[PDB]
């Protein structure tokens, strides 16, 4: 009834103000942290979204459950980006930066209720983060013998660790050893698209395997296909991208010709055309002929005839990773073709794996890169099997680089709490409210995993703080037995760069809600 | 599968969060009106109504609520003007804070089974510890008990100005109306006084009328509106024409008769008149009617009349007055007796002037000298609010004059509580420590909630609050630190026994007891069925 | 029954509004640019909060800076647009100071109705407010202290960058100051015009603000196309035609008229690119970045040479990369390159924050151009440091302009506040009054520093005039905790864009007269 | 509340979310189970030898009778 003017303020919109627009911000935190609170710990369980068009989508990643939501708040918009951007730096700093922001912002609602204006709380905040990020460098464990089989046995069990909490409960043993050999065997680039991950409907976790080549998909191929035998001990691959069919037309030559004595030569022109790049494949010992570009009825029965392998239509992420597997390099034109541009491998066949056909290559040494074949009993289920394959890998591609490991559990969150709440005790001001509350915020990453499966944890927290404040400072939340345990002995770890940028990017989230107190949403929506 | 109930079903610790959320809907919107420093509201109709008022009961009990949990709160502010008067806008913002971090405890896999049985041991400690921390009764401070105390409820209303113009008039009020009862107990209704509203000159003009103000009217412009030395005669029955009952007819066979019935009707009325008349009686109250016949015996003789009067005000003029309420004739197969030696006594009944309306006024009454308030103010919106101040301001003087014991006021006894309490969870506590842990928190939002009306320091003045409590608790030296307040006007802590900051015991020992009552109730929703509204079939 | 009023005179219109007198338009014009002065008073000064406005694309923006609050509020108001674009000649003419102006023509506006509800008309209060403004530019060089002469390095522009990057990023002053000292003095033309241009933001998601650096050179979003990434000697040829040959401009057709001719076509062409990317093979080049597309022949010879390719779709991208390498774009195809040659030090990839970069870094020859690299947990964030981050660039083309500063924080408007009012009293006319409000719109400008802290404003702004007693002049405002106590800013070193405060006042009392010379509002029917 | 807040601003989340669907409850484990139970049930008549055979249609209206699983689920 009050704003009544002749011209209004801009069109139609509505602004919050003060302190009931934080609560709004901090409270609207809160129920987007439930999507990512029950997904933490190896109790966790998974979470199922299915959009408007019906594909459905089972998942327990943050950033995959996060943008299924279609969340338009501008404030629980924050959270969904963290989640972003530890799967673009780290790749298993998801569901529990999500969950740690939010209880930054819980931790002062009865703080931000009463008083105390927001710049206190930033200059808190950054001060307990740049604090806590330097406790976890001056304690992470490294070794000074590298390159040998300890550096390994280093690398399986982070990556056991990060198979956990995933859709695999027995296969940790099996999965996580091939993720090691899958980054050891790439070059010193670690790039991600040298390794491909192609899902075979049917079959068991155990019928998955790890092929030190590459297999492409079989796709659309003429008649001569089931004719060409896939047995070959010693073959060389030649990779092209030219047209091995009849039609190859630059659409724009106009043969214009005089007389029918001339005609027919220009026609036994075009057979002699197609046929002289396939004498460029022949006499050189290239038997598997691999292009992008497809390859006519014409071509196809000439390879046959000369026991000969090929395969058209391949894709251009596949010819890559050929590329790098048999030491060769892909021409374009046929006529430069020699030894040096041929590949070399061992075994290549066509087998019938889950039904639909793959022809993989096998024994060439010189591999720079690899491919994992998975094999499930559902398209949502590889997909999760995909998901969880890439947190691995993304873990032990930035162990490689560093090799400082912390705790896994929450063995280095306790710690910190422990670590923090001694130095709030030793600074006077409103900042023993602020240090001390956010020591007590990071005690939630040994509650979910504990409040996922029952465990008494208002029991276990006690018995955290007295082992931490007595003894090790790697002592955590065992799973099997509902009592604490040393996680550093019992082989639970995880990259020290895992939790830095987690608690970076849970700061920096934290001190951006609070620091908003104005929210104006233009009506304009179409 | 599932139940087939045609409503809805909400399970799980949903409800268990919608419950918190209604009940902080309800304290974040009384948090602005609590304490010196808050602020009154406006309660605007559908139909065009404004009320501007800042209690807790008035605000809630006009506001519409749907939630369960959400009428909770709403009717435990009712209860409180029954109970106590003024204690209804903290026991709301206390109940729902109870709510809340209740809440944060069963979010930590805690049973509510030990926070309802937490909530006991901290609750009944809670009045054993305030009624063992005193500081005295109403024999030394005197009348200056009886001011400071009726000053600190008017700080948060209309009333507060830094005089002592309205906390002198209900002292003064309460006193005039000490009505004695059996086995020594000196009862103080607060109820026989007339509190009236008139749109006239400022607040300082508000006049204190020892006696009885009726709000009506003489009637026929033909009487004295002022009476010196006059006799009350209430009484209760129409003074209008006989008129038969459904039983008796008129059923006449001579037509001379026919006369003799229709002057009856009259002359039966006037002989009551003339009897009643005769006595000395000049001032006639009448809860019926007077019709205009009768109204002419009055003009003639010399006498007041004032016609429907209400029951309850008639009620107050006769036992002050010493008047008996008659509504027929009685004494032993009487014909017209009237028990003339039973009239009431009146100093001056005059009818004054009170801005275009008509008041009669009782000086004195000369049997028991009651007291009436008349109010003045702007508009017709100040004159709700002032009278719902002056109600509660009464309803304070009435429990301290009862029960002789006050508690320093401005949250001293929520400083006091939040530290005995968290040493009481530390002795006793293995498994309900933290439901005592977490209800001397729950008692810190009452100074906190003064902090933040008033624009100062938040977490710095309720530390600085409690570090005084601290060390009167822990260091037995005489500190005598148990009346630090707050002082909103400055920010900083002070001393309550001297500053006159006065609130009864059972202000907050009531209050403490209904919001803890109400707390485990709104505990108990872990499973919600709501049903279809069953309307049109 | 119920009779009602007719037009009268000139009702003419279809649908359309009019305002007339000093009610209906001079006070309605003041009391909406009121709302937009109050709007952003708390986003003012250090202690400013942020404010998430969407716009109507339905995308967050979420900043403190109100140069780029106004430009996503769809304001329909006339007068209200008028304080928007002077606020928005700010930003174009020093790009600091677009907030001083809101609250600056919002206390003049606001100053301007206690004066004509009081006294004089518009004739004499814009009038009034010309001869202060006038005397309000003798004062500001007489309040210069310091001078940004002394030292042009990466020492001296680390502290005097402080004041433009604290008031929008309060905790990351240190780390932002050394970021913009590092690419600012960096690309400096050696006593020339110092072009903001040449300072480029490459937003990469990932960790947070201490892992941000500059990097002397570009830094693209694109890839190779090739297995050449590894170049060290980085003689790079740059194109703007498509890499895929020469073709004809009219319509093109081949022409065949023999066998011999459709036979000798596919392979004289493989032959003539062969020949173009074999001629700058010989010349030594290692880097080839085209603008348009690349066919496969292309790409067949660029791997067989060892030479690597890169693809610019952008053709604004493509001229700041001649002035990285010292190169220049030729529109033909591939001749053998004489002298227009580019001159790195080292071009490679790395895939940092799951985005495969390509970097052309410069490691001896350190200042030809720069770019900010910035890192952030949010889209959101990134955002507003590179608002801080152009606020460092804009600031240190002032200090190219002129290198006099003044001492802010409050201590300019306080000096602005007691001269004007040593002017007011001197002068023997009825025009005095808007002088002597001319010199309090100067006082609500340190209040908005200490209601945004927390501080009671009261107390604040009467310790400023008790220690101005004709002598100080530098004493601005303490905001690091309750009770200030107030210090000295040259101690401090708060003190920042001495033409930024001479073109704000000037601009905002150009807009506040503006307003007050509309007395007749004509509309149109918004459609 | 949902939709609302306790200080009286609209609570909007995600988009659309009057009509949604979320259970997390109890139930949901147990609206698994009756979901994959009828699909057993079904399929249980359908097995051995004395297996007897489902009658299906298409959307085009064609009928194909069918005692396989992988069809019969198709
Ligand atoms: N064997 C184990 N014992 C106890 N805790 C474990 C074990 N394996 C994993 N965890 C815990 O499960 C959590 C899984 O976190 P996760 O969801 O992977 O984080 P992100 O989403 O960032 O990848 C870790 O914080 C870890 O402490
Ligand atoms: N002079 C004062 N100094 C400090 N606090 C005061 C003063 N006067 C009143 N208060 C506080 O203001 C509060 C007002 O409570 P109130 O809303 O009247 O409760 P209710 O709604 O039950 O009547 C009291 O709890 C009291 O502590
Ligand atoms: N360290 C400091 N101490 C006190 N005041 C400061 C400090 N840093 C910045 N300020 C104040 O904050 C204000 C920020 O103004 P700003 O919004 O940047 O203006 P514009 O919008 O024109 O750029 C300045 O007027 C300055 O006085
Ligand atoms: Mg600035």
């Amino acid at each position: 009834m009050m704003p009544t003017p002749v011209i209004l303020l801009k069109e139609g919109t509505d602004s919050s103000q003060g302190i009931p627009q934080l609560v709004s911000n901090i409270s609207a935190c809160q129920v987007i942290a439930e999507a990512v609170r029950t997904t933490l710990g190896p109790r966790g369980m998974d979470k199922l979204i299915v959009d408007g068009r019906g594909k459905a989508t089972i998942s327990n990643d943050g950033a995959t459950i996060l943008k299924l939501l279609d969340v338009v708040h501008p404030a629980a918009k924050t959270l969904v980006d963290i989640a972003k951007s530890q799967d673009a730096e780290v790749g298993d700093g998801t569901t529990s930066v999500t969950l740690l922001a939010a209880e930054f912002l819980k931790q002062v609602k009865p703080y931000v209720e009463e008083g105390l204006h927001p710049q206190i709380i930033i200059r808190a905040f950054r001060t307990a983060t740049q604090l806590a990020v330097n406790k976890i460098k001056e304690i992470a464990v490294t070794v000074k013998k590298a390159d040998k089989v300890e550096q390994r046995k280093l690398l399986e069990k982070c990556a056991m660790t990060a198979l956990s909490s995933k859709l695999i409960s027995q296969q940790k043993a099996f999965f996580a050893k091939m993720v090691v050999d899958a980054v050891m065997m790439l070059d010193d680039l670690l790039q991600l698209k040298m390794i491909g991950i192609k899902k075979v409907q049917g079959g068991a976790l155990e019928d998955s395997q790890l092929v030190a080549g590459v297999a492409f998909k079989k796709t659309f191929s003429y008649a001569g296909f089931e004719m060409q035998p896939k047995k070959y001990h010693n073959p060389k691959i030649a990779l092209l991208n030219v047209e091995l069919e009849l039609k190859a037309e630059k659409d724009n030559a106009e043969i214009r010709v005089h007389t029918v004595e001339d005609y027919q030569a220009i026609v036994d022109a075009e057979w002699n055309i197609l046929y002289d790049k396939l004498e460029k494949i022949h006499h050189s010992g290239a038997k598997v002929v691999s292009s992008k570009l497809p390859i006519g009825d014409v071509a196809t029965q000439y390879f046959a005839d000369r026991d000969m392998f090929c395969a058209g239509r391949v894709p251009e992420e596949d010819l890559k990773r050929t590329m790098m597997a048999c030491g060769g390099s892909i021409q374009t034109s046929v006529n430069a073709l020699s030894a040096d541009v041929l590949g070399r491998c061992q075994v290549f066949e066509e087998t019938q794996i889950g039904g639909e056909r793959y022809n993989f290559f096998t024994g060439c040494p010189k591999a720079k890169t690899c491919t994992f074949i998975l094999r499930g009993g559902a398209e949502q289920f590889m997909e999760e099997t995909e998901r969880s394959l890439h947190d691995a890998i993304m873990i032990v591609r930035r162990a490689i680089k560093n090799d400082s490991v912390v705790a896994g559990g929450g063995a280095i969150e306790m710690e910190l709490s422990k670590y923090l709440r001694d130095y709030s005790r030793t600074i006077p001001g409103k900042q023993q409210l602020l240090i001390g509350a956010y020591a007590k915020a990071l005690e939630i990453i040994p509650r979910q995993l504990c409040d996922n499966a029952g465990f008494d944890a208002t029991n276990i927290l006690n018995k955290l703080r007295a082992r931490h404040a007595q003894g090790g400072t790697w002592y955590g939340v065992d799973i099997n037995n509902e009592d604490i345990a040393d996680n550093f002995e019992a082989f639970v770890w995880e990259p020290a760069m895992v939790r830095i940028n987690a608690l970076t990017a849970a700061s920096e989230a934290a001190c951006l809600i609070v620091s908003v107190d104005e929210t104006i949403k233009n009506p304009r929506s179409t | 599968g599932p139940l087939s109930v045609f409503g809805d079903r909400s399970t799980g610790e949903t409800i268990r969060s919608q419950n918190v959320m209604a009940a902080a809907s309800i304290a974040n919107i009384v948090k602005s009106s609590l304490g010196p420093v808050g602020l009154d509201k406006m309660l605007v109709d559908d139909i065009g109504d404004v009320t501007i008022t800042n209690d807790g009961a008035t605000i809630l009990k006009l506001l519409e609520v749907e939630h369960p949990a959400a009428k909770v709160l709403c009717e435990l502010a009712d209860l409180q003007d029954k109970e106590v008067g003024d204690g209804t806008t903290s026991v709301v913002i206390i109940a729902a804070e109870l709510l809340k971090n209740a809440d944060e405890l069963v979010k930590q896999k805690i049973h509510p089974t030990s926070v309802i049985s937490g909530y006991r041991l901290a609750c009944k400690e809670a009045v054993r510890y305030i009624n063992e921390n005193l500081i005295v009764n109403t024999d030394e401070l005197g009348r200056d008990c009886l001011i400071n105390a009726a000053k600190t409820s008017m700080s948060s209303k209309i009333i507060g100005i830094n005089g002592d113009f309205f906390a002198n008039m209900v002292v003064d009020a309460v006193l005039a109306i000490k009505y004695t009862d059996i086995r020594g107990q000196p009862r103080y209704p607060v109820n026989s006084v007339n509190i009236l509203k008139a749109h006239g000159r400022s607040q300082m003009e508000s006049m204190l009328i020892s006696g009885y103000a009726l709000n009506c009217v003489v009637g026929s412009q033909g009487m004295p509106k002022r009476i010196v030395n006059a006799k009350i005669a209430c009484l209760d029955f129409s003074l209008q024409k006989t008129k038969m009952k459904l039983g008796v007819q008129v059923v006449i066979t001579d037509p001379e008769k026919l006369d003799q019935i229709r002057q009856r009707e009259s002359d039966i009325t006037k002989e009551r008149i003339q009897k009643i008349l005769a006595t000395g009686a000049n001032v006639i109250l009448t809860t019926g009617g007077i019709d205009d016949m009768c109204l002419k015996y009055f003009v003639e003789a010399g006498a007041m009349a004032v016609r429907r009067v209400l029951k309850r005000d008639l009620k107050r003029i006769a036992k002050a007055s010493g008047a008996t309420i008659l509504s027929t004739l009685a004494n032993l197969e009487g014909e017209e007796t009237f028990e003339a030696a039973m009239l009431g006594q009146a100093e001056e009944v005059v009818q004054e002037r009170i801005c275009d309306d008509e008041l009669i006024l009782i000086k004195n009454t000369k049997a028991r000298t009651s007291a009436s308030i008349i109010l003045r103010g702007a508009n017709d919106f100040m004159c709700d609010e002032m009278e719902r101040s002056l109600h509660d301001a009464l309803c304070v003087v009435k429990r301290v004059l009862e029960s002789k014991s006050v508690v320093p006021g401005g949250g001293a006894v929520e400083a006091a509580l939040s530290i005995y309490l968290e040493n009481y969870a530390t002795s006793m506590g293995s498994r309900e420590q933290l439901a005592i842990a977490e209800f001397a928190r729950s008692l810190l939002v009452i100074p906190n909630t003064l902090a933040v009306n008033a624009a100062q320091d938040s977490t710095d003045l309720v530390a600085k609050l409690r570090a005084f409590h601290n060390e009167a608790q822990v260091n037995p030296e005489r500190k005598n630190l148990k009346w630090i307040g707050l002082d909103l006007s400055n920010g900083k802590p002070r001393d309550n026994k001297q500053a006159g900051v006065f609130e009864p015991t059972i202000v907050k020992v009531k209050s403490l007891k209904f919001a803890t009552e109400a707390a485990i109730t709104i505990l108990r929703i872990d499973d919600l069925i709501k049903l279809h509204p069953e309307s049109k079939d | 029954h119920v009779p009602k009023a007719p037009g009268f005179a000139q009702m003419l219109k279809e649908g359309a509004k009019h305002f007339s007198g000093l009610e209906e338009a001079v006070y309605r014009n003041i009391q909406a640019c009121k709302e937009l002065a109050q709007t952003t008073r708390t986003a003012y000064g250090p202690n400013g909060m942020n404010k998430m406005v969407i716009n109507h694309l339905e995308k967050l923006f979420v900043t403190n800076d109100a140069a780029t609050i106004l430009r996503e509020l769809e304001v329909q108001h006339p007068a209200a647009k008028m304080i928007v674009m002077a606020s928005h000649m700010q930003e174009q003419e020093v790009g600091d100071g677009t907030n001083f102006v809101l609250v600056f023509a919002g206390a003049l506006l606001e100053l301007a109705e206690e004066l004509l509800r009081i006294g004089l008309s518009v004739s004499e209060v814009i009038e009034g407010y010309e001869i202060a403004c006038r005397k309000a530019h003798e004062i500001l060089p007489n309040l210069v202290c310091c001078s940004a002469k002394n030292l042009r390095d990466i020492d001296e522009v680390s502290s005097l960058l402080r004041t433009s990057i604290m008031s929008k990023q309060y905790g990351n002053e240190v780390f932002l100051a050394k970021l913009i000292a590092q690419a600012c003095v960096s690309i400096f033309p050696d006593s020339g015009h110092f072009n903001v241009d040449n300072i480029r933001v490459c937003k990469i998601l990932g960790s947070g603000i201490s892992s941000s650096s500059v990097l002397h050179g570009m830094v693209f979003k694109k890839e190779t196309e090739g297995d050449v990434t590894s170049v060290k000697d980085a003689k790079i040829a740059v194109y703007s035609c498509p890499f895929d040959g020469m073709i004809t401009e009219t319509k093109g057709t081949v022409l065949i008229k023999t066998a011999e001719e459709l036979m000798n076509f596919s392979k004289g062409e493989e032959n003539l690119m062969d020949a173009q990317v074999k001629a700058i093979a010989d010349t030594g080049a290692n880097v080839v970045v085209t603008g348009g597309k690349v066919a496969d022949m292309a790409l067949h010879y660029a791997n067989k040479y060892n030479i690597m390719l890169v693809r610019l779709n952008s053709k604004w991208d493509l001229r700041r990369l001649c002035k990285t390498v010292g190169a220049t774009a030729l529109p033909r195809l591939t001749p053998p390159v004489l002298e227009e040659m580019g001159h790195c030090d080292s071009v490679y990839l790395s895939e940092v924050g799951d985005t495969q970069v390509v970097v052309f870094k410069h490691e001896k020859e350190d200042g030809a151009i720069s770019t900010i690299v910035l890192r952030g947990s949010t889209d959101n964030l990134m955002d507003d440091i590179e608002r801080a981050v152009d606020d460092g660039v804009n600031t240190f083309k002032v200090l190219t302009r002129d290198k006099r500063l003044v001492p802010g924080g409050g201590a300019t408007e306080i000096e602005l506040a007691k001269q004007i009012t040593s002017y007011g009293e001197t002068c023997p006319g009825l025009e005095q009054y808007a002088i002597k409000k001319f010199a309090e719109a100067f006082e609500a400008i340190p209040r908005a520093l200490a209601e945004n802290s927390g501080v009671k404003a009261n107390e604040v702004i009467s310790k400023l005039y008790a220690v101005h007693q004709e002598g100080n002049k530098n004493v601005g405002l303490d905001i690091e905790a309750e009770v200030p106590a107030v210090k000295d800013m040259l101690e401090a070193g708060i003190l920042d864009t001495y033409l930024g405060k001479y073109w704000a006042i000037k601009l905002a009392t150009n807009a506040a007269v503006t307003v007050l010379r509309v007395d007749q509002i004509i509309m149109a029917k918004p459609a | 509340t949902l939709a609302f807040d306790e200080y009286g601003r609209p609570f909007l989340i995600i988009k659309d979310q009057d009509r949604k669907s979320r259970l997390m409850g109890l139930e949901a484990l147990k609206s698994h189970i009756m979901a994959a139970k009828a699909v057993a049930n079904t399929m249980r008549t359908s097995l051995g030898p004395n297996g007897l055979d489902k009658m299906m249609v298409d959307k085009d209206g064609d009928v194909t009778v069918t005692n396989d699983g992988a069809t019969i689920l198709s």
